[PDB]
């Protein structure tokens, strides 16, 4: 299937007036060049292959950067650097989020890929043996780790991936896991109805998708015990929507995001650069 | 060799993977199977079995056999006999039922819940009891006249010892979450004297009923997870 | 005419009647049976004592009080000194048996109370010392027809040697699980307003075709007061609970001299 | 000796299995078994109980 | 095969009373919503796929953490750090154990996976060449090593896996190896009958599965001789039951374990949090 | 169970796919879907509008 | 084993690649689809 | 040239072998051979001995 | 190359494994077999 | 091929004596 060919047409002198319409109806303009000019025949062999939803979304996009370290931790703050937990979301970054938010609802499977990098914190503290990472998916309700070596990492039921530093970026597929018939990119509502004369706080409650969304937690650790040399790591998380369906198109984000909601920032709501004149080519 | 190219995922250990692996004991002759009674195929088979709700897990009764029996008497109070939220994974009383324990290995649940009540007074005790399920979003019922506006059954005590009240699947979402959650709240189960318990002389004026919960055949669970009900020191 | 409440059971020279039953349980929906050639293990021609042993044996009665926390027995332990069943059990290395369990407890239309009657495969119970694990004497594990009682308190022994008995803690079913979930096991309830008896028919249950009866109990029998006995004219009244059990489809292999277990 | 079977449905066909090893213990997970008989635990009664009839007659 | 659909039903005024029963029979409640309310027709397309035994158990769970080291050992204690032996069991951890103990008996093949990690004990003792590990399965009766380099490691008949540090987690399948027709998760008995007037000790004998179970021993060493730099290693052992059958369901463990048996701990037998009132929503 | 499909044309034939996994979520990208109906957004009007006719008659 | 030989590209992560990968949640039962109004197939539908 | 053979039974089908090498020495283990004749060691006697008959007549 | 993905077990040496391996002496002509008395097939023959 | 099954047999009172032999034969 190709984009439209142009038919051979000459002029008209007619009560047929395809150049005029009434967009008050809610219909866009429909006229094509053959309606308003003399056209040659042009066979169009070109296709819209690369603007299908699968083609538009068919990319692994970075959605977050996590940090973990491996060293002899002697304080609570340093013990908390030996592992990390991240509430799974696409709102830490802007690029994939903006593409998804062309749509109100979506349904897709997810390819998740990870890029893991290290550096030495210091020299003259010797070296570090090659590190193994555990990335554990903690679904909502499953116990979250409070230490890098607590019982939760035995991961009998939670999916974990063990990644060996220097190996190919690890990767797995996630089904469409939504508890609705599609994912909502926007939710104009609340998690509960506040009722007449109830004592429950109404002063510090939130609004929209943040009140109802929960895709669980990614927990990451270095499995190795500490070397004399402190190693610091970054884990970049990549998402590719595949087997994609989307519904109810939206205008795209025109101004910077300032969090997980649709809120905008007072110093960043002037996207257009003023033209010198309405008559500027 | 056949030209190949490694893709992302290569050499990872995903704990939910499903691959073949070489056998450490090749040509091993497994013990022949025999028929054993009580084979289980699905955890939902176990979810359909009645287990007792520790409905009276109040101070001094929690973590004793007295946590199960629901106090009844012949005084005909207008106060509710018991009240519990339809939160079968997360509620302090439902989470330790057999259904609750199975739900805490899953993230999502759907379907109808069956509440079966066994009256354990004397044969000479009579009574009518209202059992109600109120889907959420309105004032939680604390009076019979609010409770009776919801899904309910009037139980006549008699030769048939037991009455089943259903919490039919009534939800916005197709699944609820196996956690305390406003968005997937399930509503309110309550119980009132419809008349009162009546006894003749020489008969106990206070007695108990037992409440059981089980899943219906429309019930299913998704998204395997670790439970918060077992842990160990490290 | 025929009623779920009225039942006769005949095995060998023994008959039970009840006029206030509540149906009968067949554990896991399976009637006991003899061991098929296609599932057999020991190759000696087995002894099948039939009517000599496959008959109702009535244990010593226990007293249900307002303060009772419950009772347990193990099988075949509870029947080890019962007539020809006991003799066949101890003259052979190997034995298998199903059972009809008939629990009897009548009162009046003015009494109230409810007994949970549970048949538990591999009813392993906690020991009563925290100095050791799995630390129970053969003699304390195998009390015979007297069985044991539950307690509502756990008081583990100061010294390991004094704690070699079960910590039969009622609400943890003596084994670290909540008693409210015991209904996953084959069961009936004796609710005094409804019924005066429980009947459970048990097939042989094990990971083997046949096993050492003197080493290994296949079933626990648990009777828990779910709702306490109450009687308005006398709160201190006692009513008997009587346990009557018939072995069924008994089969024994490995005949030799008689087993005489340690008594201390 | 390729087996072609139905996949578990996702958001929006078949898959192929070849066994590489001489021991069945080496094989991937057993295929989904939807077998069930809750009645052996929920209703293990000798005499049939009709829901609409009295439990005790 | 799907979970149950709901039929269209209206009301009743009838001698048919499906709402009443008698659970004294040992039957659970059976009534469904169509028995006690007016119902619409709802087609149920949902399945119990993820609660089949294969799905419930279809996870690699950590069952133990072993330790081995590689350094110049000059004492008996330090020589014993050059290798480790572990009696194979699922009772060192709680998560897989609790799932298995929903059942009295089971039959399954086992996938065993290992995650091997290292750290430097110290800096300024130079470096260490990449280490090879031997994991030897010693079936009951086979000789157990007394040193990291004794004759037992030649492993002519015992299965061994040689693992090169940094390679993919090693993995092998074990058949159903039980000497009975199923594994027993619970054994209400003893290994022998103590007899009248015998002199054999009855004061220090044990009870249950611990008296009869023996799945042999895992022995682990670093194959390399010592470097100037001491390397310490952890070996995490993972088990996945596959091709699973189970019999005779049990209430799950409600209170902490305190060893290989069903014993409970006096300070940890109060799992329920008391509610304020029987009428607390 | 090999699928043979047309490749996307380059500068100047077919390709083979075998699914290795039991879950469709594991599969590579959906095949090109050229479906479209712009009119549900560009002309969602109750009464048909003929381009050559007046929009309002 | 089958003799094989790795080619250039081996172990790379190309963000526009199109490969299969193992599922972290095997045997997962996705929520049944229902008809939702306003399905989009092509970004050029929005451009019109 | 794939061989499809019966697997050794486990707890609860077939497997495929292709030989990749031109030398049989390269092949995996020989298939299970249940052949036996204990009598060449347990009863290597010239004259038949009937169990029920006297060994020496 | 054919896209592949290494699984757990990759590169391990299991002493009870049963894999093919390249022959160090290709095209080698083994000594023809002859009948030898006393062939054994099973260790249980010796146990009898 | 399996190890030997055991047949159903009762007793004997017979001139057939399979319990006796003569291992001098080398059997
Ligand atoms: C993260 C970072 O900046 N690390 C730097 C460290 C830290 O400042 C330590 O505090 C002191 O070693 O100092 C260096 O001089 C070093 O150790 O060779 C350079 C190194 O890059
Ligand atoms: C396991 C452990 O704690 N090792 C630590 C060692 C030990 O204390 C040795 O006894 C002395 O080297 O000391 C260090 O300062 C070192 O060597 O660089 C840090 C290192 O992490
Ligand atoms: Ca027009
Ligand atoms: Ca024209
Ligand atoms: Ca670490
Ligand atoms: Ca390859
Ligand atoms: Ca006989
Ligand atoms: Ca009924
Ligand atoms: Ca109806
Ligand atoms: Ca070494
Ligand atoms: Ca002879
Ligand atoms: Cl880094
Ligand atoms: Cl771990
Ligand atoms: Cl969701
Ligand atoms: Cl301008
Ligand atoms: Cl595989
Ligand atoms: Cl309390
Ligand atoms: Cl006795
Ligand atoms: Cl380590
Ligand atoms: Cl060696
Ligand atoms: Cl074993
Ligand atoms: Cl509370
Ligand atoms: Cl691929
Ligand atoms: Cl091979
Ligand atoms: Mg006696
Ligand atoms: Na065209
Ligand atoms: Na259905
Ligand atoms: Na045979």
């Amino acid at each position: 299937p190709t984009a439209q060919s142009t038919p051979l047409t000459s002029g008209v002198n007619s009560q047929e007036v395809p150049a005029l319409t009434a967009v008050e109806t809610g219909a866009s303009g429909q006229a094509v060049p053959s309606d308003v000019i003399e056209t040659r025949h042009v066979v169009n062999y070109k296709t819209r292959s690369e603007s299908t939803l699968e083609s538009f979304f068919g990319r692994s996009a970075c959605v977050t950067i996590l940090e973990v370290e491996n060293f002899n931790a002697t304080t609570d703050a340093d013990r908390k650097k030996q592992f990390t937990t991240w509430a799974i979301t696409y709102t830490d970054t802007v690029q994939l989020r903006r593409k998804l938010e062309f749509f109100t609802y979506s349904r897709f499977d997810l390819e998740m890929t990870f890029v893991i990098t290290e550096r030495y914190y210091a020299s003259n503290t010797g070296h570090a043996r090659n590190q193994v990472y555990q990335l554990m998916y903690i679904p909502p309700g499953a116990p979250r780790p409070t230490a890098w070596d607590d019982y939760t990492w035995q991961s009998s039921s939670n999916p974990s991936v063990f990644y060996t530093y220097g190996s190919a970026p690890p990767r797995m597929s996630i089904p469409y896991v939504g508890i609705a018939n599609a994912y909502s990119h926007f939710y104009d509502g609340f998690a509960r109805v506040p009722l007449k004369d109830e004592t429950v706080d109404s002063g510090d409650t939130y609004y929209g998708l943040v009140t109802i969304n929960d895709f669980g937690t990614l927990a990451v650790r270095v499995v190795n015990e500490y070397n004399p040399a402190r190693i610091t790591s970054k884990i970049r998380v990549y998402m590719k929507p595949k087997h994609v369906r989307c519904w109810c198109p939206r205008p795209p984000r025109a101004v910077p995001y300032r969090g997980e909601g649709v809120d905008f920032k007072q110093d960043s709501i002037t996207p257009l650069t003023a033209v010198e004149n309405i008559n500027t080519f | 060799g056949l030209p190949t190219m490694l893709t992302p995922g290569s050499s990872q250990f995903l704990t939910s993977d499903d691959f073949q692996s070489p056998c450490a004991l090749p040509n091993f002759d497994v013990t022949p199977p025999i028929h054993i009674p009580g084979e289980v195929f699905n955890m939902m088979e176990l979810a359909e079995i009645d287990s007792m709700i520790p409905m009276n897990s109040v101070t001094g009764k929690a973590n004793t056999m007295e946590m199960y029996p629901i106090p009844l008497d012949d005084k005909g109070s207008a106060t509710p006999i018991f009240s519990i939220s339809l939160s079968p994974a997360s509620d302090k009383r439902l989470q330790y039922t057999m259904l609750g324990e199975i739900l805490n290995y899953y993230t999502h649940w759907t379907g109808s819940l069956r509440f079966t009540f066994l009256f354990c007074g004397s044969m000479m005790a009579t009574g009518k009891i209202l059992l109600s399920y109120s889907p959420p979003g309105a004032k939680p019922p604390t009076t019979r006249k609010d409770a009776m506006l919801g899904t309910h059954i009037i139980w006549d005590l008699g030769l048939q010892s037991s009455c089943t009240m259903l919490a039919p699947w009534i939800s916005n979402t197709v699944y609820r979450r196996c956690i305390k959650d406003d968005f997937t709240e399930g509503g309110y189960i309550t119980c009132f004297y419809q008349t009162r318990i009546v006894v003749p002389s020489g008969t106990p004026t206070s007695m108990f009923m037992l409440a059981f919960v089980s899943a219906c055949p429309d019930f299913s669970v998704r998204l395997l997870r670790d439970t918060n009900h077992i842990s160990q020191r490290t | 005419g025929y009623s779920d409440r009225v039942r006769q059971i005949t095995l060998g020279n023994s008959t039970i009647t009840t006029q206030e039953a509540a149906n009968a349980v067949v554990a896991y929906g399976e009637w006991p049976s003899y061991l098929d050639d296609k599932e057999a293990n020991p190759i000696d021609a087995p002894t099948e004592p039939d009517v000599s042993s496959n008959r109702f044996y009535t244990l010593d009665s226990v007293q249900w009080k307002s303060t009772s926390r419950g009772w347990w027995w193990k099988l075949p332990d509870a029947l080890k000194d019962m007539g020809m069943f006991g003799q066949n059990m101890y003259y052979h290395y190997l034995g298998r048996s199903g059972y009809t369990v008939h629990v009897q407890c009548n009162a009046s239309k003015f009494h109230q109370g409810a007994l949970g009657v549970f048949a538990i495969p591999e009813y392993v119970m906690a020991c009563n010392t925290e100095a050791k694990t799995s630390y129970v004497s053969y003699v304390n594990a195998n009390p015979g027809e007297k069985g044991g009682v539950f307690d509502n308190a756990y008081n583990p022994s100061a010294e390991a040697s004094e704690g070699r008995k079960f910590a039969a803690l009622d609400y943890l079913l003596g084994c670290g699980v909540l008693a409210g979930n015991a209904f996953v096991y084959p069961h009936q309830i004796i609710n005094l307003r409804t019924n005066n008896s429980a009947t459970l028919v048990l097939p042989y249950v094990n990971s083997l075709a046949i096993d050492c009866m003197a080493k290994h109990n296949n079933w626990g029998l648990v009777i828990l007061p779910l709702c306490k006995l109450d009687y308005a004219p006398n709160s201190s009244t006692e009513i008997p609970i009587t346990v009557t059990i018939a072995p069924m489809f008994t089969e024994f292999n490995g005949l030799r001299n008689i087993t005489v277990p340690a008594t201390q | 000796g390729a087996q072609v079977s139905s996949q578990k449905v996702g958001a929006h066909v078949n898959y192929t299995t070849i066994n590489y090893y001489k021991d069945s213990a080496s094989n991937a997970a057993s295929k989904l078994d939807f077998s069930q008989d809750p009645s052996k635990f929920t209703e293990p009664v000798k005499d049939i109980m009709i829901k609409t009839a009295p439990a005790l007659n």
